[PDB]
């Protein structure tokens, strides 16, 4: 019944904001950086480095300001949250293919409109 | 308002049965259920 | 009456049994109750 | 219960199940309360009543 | 309304047995019908007269006009009645729930989901074992053959539609030059 | 998705630990039993960042414990079902293609990967491949999937997925 696709969130995910697999990245290592401070505590948890081994291996953009500014780009958009948070660790490059893996924005805009973003995605980020 | 013109009878009760005559009909239990299904 | 008035009597040009109507007709006891029939349309609105 | 069941699966004659019906709001009205006027009391040993619900809790 | 006794002439045929039909058939007639002339001619019990009389009158099938001497005639317009009620019970057997295909432990004779026997599967042997007892679990075997009833039901209970379809056009066809 | 809420929790202490470092013993005892451990109803906590205030201790009658109510602001992990993930294969079997997402599991069924994929057990690492070989997925493989169902058991979380849909695959 409780299904993401229906877009039934329960109604405590009103100031449930979010946040992609570079920002939890980013605070996982200061975690570790309070690891070494703070000394007389014990081992970590499990789960802690089983999710850091796991998105530490893959990202979904760079750098810092390669989000400041990715956050900034759907800032003027009129967009659910949600949405952003869905993409950005997608990473697609067909628009057909984003309304393909989202059941909800086939009526919204232009269908180049997500693809220009998903060229602005592509445009930012860096592959090797 | 509610829109009805019949009238009703005067039930009356005997053990564990009860009555009503405006014909004297003894209610049953799934009839005054329904009556009661429909109170809003 | 077990063995006492009967009636020979002959009808028939085939019919049918139906062992869902058995159960139907025990599933449709409201005798009394009212307000079914418009409850049919709607069901089948 | 399990003797009307059948009883009414089969299309009786109408006639014992208001007999019976009035056997099972009998038996359900024993299990609760007994002591109320009328309605003539159930026993099983030694002219003992029942111990109703209502009768455990006076 | 000579096809309206043709609907009862199918409905009788197709519900009501023997020792109702005979006296639902003298209620082909509905010009006049007393108590004491119906008991005479049926040749059949008071009591028992009275047990079908009463049971029609459930039916609202006669209107009782009294004197007192009695006269009897149809009030079911629950053909569809028995329809809509019986066709959502049959399709609430009907209607099945998934493959819902759960493992089973033929030893323990216990029941586990997809998922109950996921937790379980075992990356040593490739399959997927019981919880407490570690041996191999089965389909849902026997369970609720719901998906079966569905298919006997259909065929079943739609197959009784051409038997009825002499009625069923009738008393439409009937209806229509009742209007 | 992954939220940054705020929820609150209570800590009964014992009363061996009043005294001076009485607050911060509080603290200590705060992200043992909270984090690490996820739960069913609200998802998964990972890590704690602050700890907004610290109520009264109520002495309960009896049983020397007081009772302390604390809010703090936690990020935690919930998926929803019709989700798309990217993940990791785990282990390949014929009965499908197990992938995991960070501390959850996730069970692809054979009958939602495209037939194009055969799933092949003569390779030394099972796996599921196109007959042109043009992909492999094999185990320790990084793939994208739609999360088709959601679970949450005591601690453990699990979905479930689908490669059918379009865009789906190696990532
Ligand atoms: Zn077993």
């Amino acid at each position: 019944e409780e299904d993401a696709s229906q877009l039934i969130f329960p109604k405590e995910f009103e100031t449930a904001e979010t946040l992609l697999n570079s920002e939890v990245h980013m605070l996982l290592e200061h975690r570790k950086q309070q690891n070494e401070s703070a000394e007389d505590e014990q081992e970590l948890s499990e789960v802690f480095m089983k999710t850091l081994n796991y998105t530490a291996r893959f990202s979904r953009f760079k750098n810092r300001e390669t989000i400041a500014s990715v956050r900034s780009l759907l800032l003027q958009k009129k967009l659910h949250k949600f949405e952003l948070a869905c993409l950005a660790n997608l990473c697609p490059e067909t628009a057909e293919e984003s309304k393909a893996l989202i059941p909800s924005l086939e009526g919204r805009f232009e269908d180049e409109e997500l693809q220009q973003i998903l060229d602005d995605i592509q445009t930012k980020r860096s592959f090797q | 308002h509610g829109g009805c013109g019949r009238y009703q009878p005067r039930i009356r009760r005997s053990g564990l049965e009860l009555y009503a005559e405006w014909k004297k009909i003894l209610l049953s239990p799934e009839r005054v259920h329904e009556i009661f299904k429909r109170i809003s | 009456p077990d063995k006492k008035k009967i009636l020979f009597f002959n009808d028939k040009s085939c019919q049918f049994s139906v062992d869902e109507e058995f159960q139907k007709l025990w599933r449709s006891v409201t005798v009394d109750s009212m307000d079914e029939e418009k409850i049919e349309e709607y069901l089948k609105r | 219960n399990n003797q009307l069941r059948r009883n009414e699966q089969n299309g009786a004659a109408a006639h014992v199940i208001a007999e019976d019906v009035k056997l099972l709001q009998f038996h359900v009205a024993t299990m609760v309360d007994n002591e109320l006027p009328g309605l003539p009391r159930a026993m099983q040993k030694s002219g003992r009543p029942l111990k109703s619900l209502k009768q455990r809790l006076k | 309304p000579a096809a309206l006794k043709r609907l009862a002439k199918y409905v009788i045929r197709g519900f009501y047995g023997i020792e109702h039909a005979l006296a639902l058939d003298i209620l082909i007639r509905n010009s006049c019908v007393k108590e004491e002339d119906m008991l005479e001619l049926l040749k059949f019990d008071r009591k028992q007269l009275r047990s079908v009389l009463n049971n029609l009158k459930g039916d609202k099938f006669i209107k009782c006009r009294m004197r007192y001497f009695i006269n009897y005639r149809t009030l079911v317009n629950v053909v569809k009645y028995k329809l809509d009620h019986m066709r959502r019970r049959i399709e609430t057997d009907e209607r099945d729930s998934t493959n819902r295909a759960s493992f089973k432990c033929p030893v323990c004779s216990s029941t586990f989901t997809d998922l109950e026997a996921n937790q379980l599967f075992d990356p040593m042997t490739g399959t997927f074992r019981c919880t407490f007892c570690h041996t191999e679990v089965e389909e849902d075997e026997s369970a609720m053959p719901k998906k079966d009833a569905r298919t006997l039901l259909a065929r079943f209970n739609e197959q009784i539609e051409p038997i009825y379809a002499l009625l069923r056009e009738t008393e439409d066809v009937n209806l229509a030059y009742e209007i | 998705m992954f939220y940054h809420i705020s929820l609150e929790h209570e800590i009964l202490l014992h009363p061996r630990y009043f005294g001076p470092n009485l607050l911060n013993t509080v603290k200590q005892k705060l992200f043992t039993e909270v984090e690490g451990t996820c739960t069913g109803k609200y998802g998964f906590v990972i890590a704690v960042t602050t700890i907004d205030n610290i109520g009264a201790g109520v002495i309960q009658p009896g049983r020397g414990f007081v009772l302390y109510p604390v809010k703090y602001k936690a990020i935690v992990f919930r998926p929803f079902k019709g989700e798309v993930v990217d993940a990791v294969v785990t282990q390949v079997n014929k009965v499908g293609l197990f992938t995991e997402i960070g501390p959850m599991s996730c069970f692809i069924s054979r009958h939602s990967i495209p037939s194009e994929m055969e799933f092949d057990p003569n390779s030394n690492p099972p796996c599921y491949k196109t007959m042109d070989e043009d992909i492999v997925i094999q185990q320790d493989d990084e793939i994208r999937l739609k999360i088709v169902g959601t679970r949450v058991d005591k601690n453990d979380i699990f979905a479930i997925g689908s490669l059918m849909d379009d865009y789906l695959g190696l990532v």
